[PDB]
């Protein structure tokens, strides 16, 4: 599933400005 | 923020505005009238601090930056205009910046304390936020948005991690890093991976139309619990963003997808929130009909929430970071460059 990709995925922590 | 026709109501407010931005406020406060107590978040450029007032007792959040941090990563001019423009807005749903000062090693900015944590946090832990729920906060993002820009104003930061939640369940906008006073196009490559739009990742000149893309990609994460367009390294979701493509949850209301379609799209001549109705055609898209959008403005509207707080500095909302101390060089740092603030 879609969730579970981005669950697995390394950027679902806080995100900072470029 | 301060609590509460609308071409009169912007006129007023632009007044307002312009006298602050010609004329902004500086040195209203000095390093040790305040006891540092916790971190309550860091980013890319600063470590913001719950603090307490001494003569006053009252708690606010210190955002403190290394003038050599900025001036490293290229943010003289971004920091110049967050403090300035910070200090001369006043809206609802905007965090108010209390008082501003520097020090030879630190530029601070004290705003009020938003107790109720990140929108991110309550975000990534129940999962997806309803409709409803999703709904209250893009209204209150929708109207920010009006009153931003019709002062000239691009913000070019929205995301959960930059919108808190006060003590009525309200949202207050934060993070005034990349706001800008532009009457035309702009070009700086600034904001947060996912939420880029297209003509920021192409280097091209754009507007203000890039703030309601990222409105799309806010709704469209907090109905869905993930963003549009993600990956495991910036440049991966930069291609998906290019290549503009977006599939929707299975829950995803009707409404709600043609919303979302209208808001990503690519076809700048069609994106809602820069055709001729402009703001409006969002506001009376069907998706927005339960919204009240003057009782929202007031903060009428029964909130989704209330975060729990426990006393005036409590930080549980909020995650633990490491601490720093925080030095100050007896030889002033990058006095030139930072006199205006
Ligand atoms: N007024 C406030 N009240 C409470 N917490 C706040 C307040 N302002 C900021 N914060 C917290 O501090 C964090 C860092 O502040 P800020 O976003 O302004 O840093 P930044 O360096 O500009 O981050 P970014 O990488 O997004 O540019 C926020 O994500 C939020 O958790
Ligand atoms: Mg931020
Ligand atoms: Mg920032």
């Amino acid at each position: 599933t879609t969730y579970a990709d981005f669950i697995a995925s390394g950027r679902t922590g806080r995100r900072n400005a470029i | 923020g301060n609590a509460a026709s609308v071409k009169e109501f912007l006129a007023k407010a632009k007044e307002d505005f312009l006298k602050k931005w010609e004329t902004p406020s500086q040195n209203t406060a000095q390093l040790d009238q305040f006891d540092r107590i916790k971190t309550l978040g860091t980013g890319s450029f600063g470590r913001v601090m719950l603090v307490k007032h001494k003569e006053s007792g009252n708690h606010y959040a210190m955002k403190i930056l290394d003038k050599q941090k900025v001036v490293k990563l290229k943010q003289i001019e971004h920091t110049l205009n967050e403090k300035r423009i910070l200090q001369a807005v006043n809206f609802p749903f905007l965090v108010k910046l209390e008082f501003s000062f520097k020090d030879n090693s630190n530029l601070y900015m004290v705003m009020e304390y938003v107790a109720g944590g990140e929108m991110f946090s309550h975000l990534r832990r129940i999962g997806r936020f309803s409709e409803p729920h999703a709904r209250f906060y893009a209204a209150q993002i929708v109207l920010t948005f009006e009153y931003l820009h019709s002062l000239d104003l691009i913000y070019r930061d929205l995301k959960p991690e930059n919108l808190l939640i006060d003590q009525q369940g309200y949202i207050q906008v934060t993070d005034f890093g990349f706001a800008k006073r532009v009457k035309g196009r702009t070009w700086t490559l600034c904001g947060t991976p996912e939420y880029l739009a297209p003509e920021i990742i192409l280097s091209k000149g754009y507007n203000k139309a890039v703030d309601w893309w990222a409105l799309g990609v806010l709704i469209y994460e907090m109905a869905a619990g993930y963003p549009p367009f993600f990956a495991d390294q910036p440049i991966q979701i930069y291609e998906k963003i290019v290549s503009g493509k977006v599939r929707f949850p299975s829950h995803f209301s009707s409404d709600l997808k043609d919303l979302l379609r209208n808001l990503l799209q690519v076809d700048l001549t069609k994106a809602f929130g820069n055709l001729k109705n402009g703001v409006n055609d969002i506001k009376n898209h069907k998706w927005f009909a339960t919204t009240d959008w003057i009782a929202i403005y007031q903060r009428k509207v029964e909130a989704p929430f209330i975060p729990k707080f426990k006393g005036p500095g409590d930080t549980s909302n909020f995650d633990d970071y490491e601490e720093e101390e925080i030095r100050v060089s007896i030889n002033e740092k990058c006095g030139k460059e930072f006199t205006e603030f």
